[PDB]
């Protein structure tokens, strides 16, 4: 029934900070892309907003303890695989159950119908189901921040110092254990919570492949997927 | 009725399937573009695959409370985990043939007692990476973890008992069955290996590595029209009676 070291809380603190630090893209960036007072419009916004999301996700990843201890080779490896899966945790946080839609950083609500129009009709029914499941999950910003971190040092194929990352991860994995162990009576349910959360990992893997298939079924429809995204997700 | 516990389960792993019904979830479709000199073997492989599926289809159903949940769901839960289950069993069996400036990639993948798959063959089938992922991320990494039968059949039940599967008439009816399992497992680690800082997580962290591999193995299966896609629910349904 222990508490947490100083590091831990400094990290949790730190992570909760960077998270709000990066939830949305800057007012200027946001302003620049959203400028404007035909199926390329929803498409432009969704794609353009995603490029901002990824960027934020990347910078957050570097503000992570232990990240700079990774080979540039691995860093681009971890980041490259996490880019799409964290972006998933982040669409959950801006989901609104009342309307069953996702809210973009410009305060606009995108429905399953908008994603249709933009030709993303494939990715939406599943993305929105994951949101309903993350909703009833009812998680706090610590979880989310910790979870994120974890996903990033999640074992990925192509890793040079695999064993290294595993521990860089064992830490965050461990911190989360503790924080859950305090937030409630270190009783039975304490694991049940730790488990459902770690379960998010596997679902996030399925939505990751769907994002890729969407990038594929989009290059194939000859539709310019931003080079930036095509590159980071290894979209052939 | 009995309590869903690691105990009852281990008494189900040993249970033998009833190869009475021939259900082809996997097969060489006439519309398959699999070379001709390999239709006999690839077909033969599918047939093995099939037994096992029906073998887990009848294990799933003999799980504490599983048969109670509404069948429609029951179908969907199975329909949604067989590949994963199928692959996990392979990784388990493969642990044996594990060879574990010193090490090279494993060369054997045990499909069923006795019979095995050699690396170079998967290499000829263009499934060498996925083959490699199965033996590294799963079999090897497990050996390392020294996971035992109690942990292994637990994970299994957990894999099958997924509430996130889309379309569940009553999600929470599954969440209970899962949450029970989350407990049974946590204590088992407590009781049987309390010296392990983070085992509970290391075991549950195989679940994603597994999901990805299974997700990939579907692409390959589909590129070859190997899966009886539209007809699986039925066999699942049909067989669940
Ligand atoms: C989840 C598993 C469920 C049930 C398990 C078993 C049933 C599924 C079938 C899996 C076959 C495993 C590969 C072994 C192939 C053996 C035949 C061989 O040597 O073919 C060479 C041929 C060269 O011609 P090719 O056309 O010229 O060249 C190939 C393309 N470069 O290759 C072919 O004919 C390719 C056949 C396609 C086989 C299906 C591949 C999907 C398997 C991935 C699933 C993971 C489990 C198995 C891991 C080994
Ligand atoms: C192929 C690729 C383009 C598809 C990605 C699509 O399927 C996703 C997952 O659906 C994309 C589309 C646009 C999207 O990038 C976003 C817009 C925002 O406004 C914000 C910007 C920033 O605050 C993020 O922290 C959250 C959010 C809501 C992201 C989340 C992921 C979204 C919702």
């Amino acid at each position: 029934v222990p508490p947490l070291t100083a590091n831990q809380k400094s990290l949790i603190a730190r992570l909760v900070w960077y998270q709000e630090g990066y939830e949305q893209p800057s007012e200027e960036d946001l302003k620049r892309v959203t400028q404007t007072w035909d199926s390329d419009m929803p498409f432009r916004q969704i794609t353009e907003m995603t490029i901002l999301t990824v960027q934020l996700i990347v910078e957050f990843a570097k503000g992570l303890p232990g990240f700079a201890k990774i080979s540039q080779s691995d860093q681009i490896t971890l980041l490259k695989a996490c880019s799409s899966e964290v972006m998933m945790l982040r669409v959950a946080r801006r989901y609104d159950a009342a309307t069953d839609s996702v809210l973009f950083a410009n305060n606009q609500a995108y429905t399953r119908d908008n994603y249709r129009k933009a030709g993303m009709a494939y990715v939406i029914e599943d993305l929105l189901h994951f949101c309903r499941c993350m909703y009833s999950m009812m998680m706090d910003n610590v979880h989310y921040a910790l979870l994120t971190a974890i996903v990033i040092f999640s074992d990925r194929p192509g890793l040079e110092q695999p064993l290294l990352v595993e521990e860089i991860q064992r830490y965050y994995l461990n911190t989360l254990r503790v924080y859950i162990l305090n937030q409630n009576s270190a009783s039975p349910r304490c694991a049940v919570i730790f488990g459902k959360i770690l379960g998010i990992l596997t679902e996030i893997r399925t939505l990751g492949m769907q994002n890729s298939n969407m990038c594929i079924s989009l290059k194939l429809k000859n539709r310019k997927l931003p080079p930036f995204l095509e590159e980071i997700w290894d979209v052939a | 009725v009995q309590e869903l516990s690691i105990e009852r389960l281990l008494e189900m792993e040993s249970l033998v399937a009833d190869p009475s019904e021939e259900f082809q979830f996997l097969r060489v479709g006439p519309d398959s573009n699999v070379p001709p000199k390999f239709r006999a073997p690839v077909s033969s492989l599918c047939q093995i695959g099939n037994k096992q599926i029906a073998a887990l289809v009848v294990w799933a159903r003999d799980i504490p409370h599983f048969s109670q949940l509404e069948m429609e769901d029951q179908i969907l839960l199975i329909k949604g985990s067989w590949n994963e289950l199928l692959l996990f069993a392979i990784a388990w069996r493969s642990m044996e043939f594990l060879t574990e400036r010193t090490t090279s990639p494993p060369q054997l993948m045990c499909l069923m007692p006795g019979m095995t798959l050699h690396r170079n063959s998967a290499l000829q089938a263009g499934v060498g990476q996925i083959f490699d992922r199965v033996l590294s991320e799963l079999s090897l990494k497990m050996r390392t973890l020294r996971v035992d039968q109690a942990e292994y059949v637990a994970l299994k039940a957990i894999i099958l008992l997924n509430p996130d599967v889309k379309g569940l008439k009553n999600r929470q009816e599954v969440e209970v069955l899962r949450e029970k399992m989350f407990l049974c497992l946590d204590e088992y680690c407590r009781r049987s290996r309390s010296s392990e800082e983070g085992r509970f997580a290391a075991l549950l962290l195989r679940l994603p590595a597994l999901r990805s591999i299974s997700l990939k193995s579907f692409e390959h299966l589909f590129f070859f029209h190997l899966v009886a896609d539209t007809s699986i629910a039925g066999y699942i349904r049909d067989a669940l009676r």
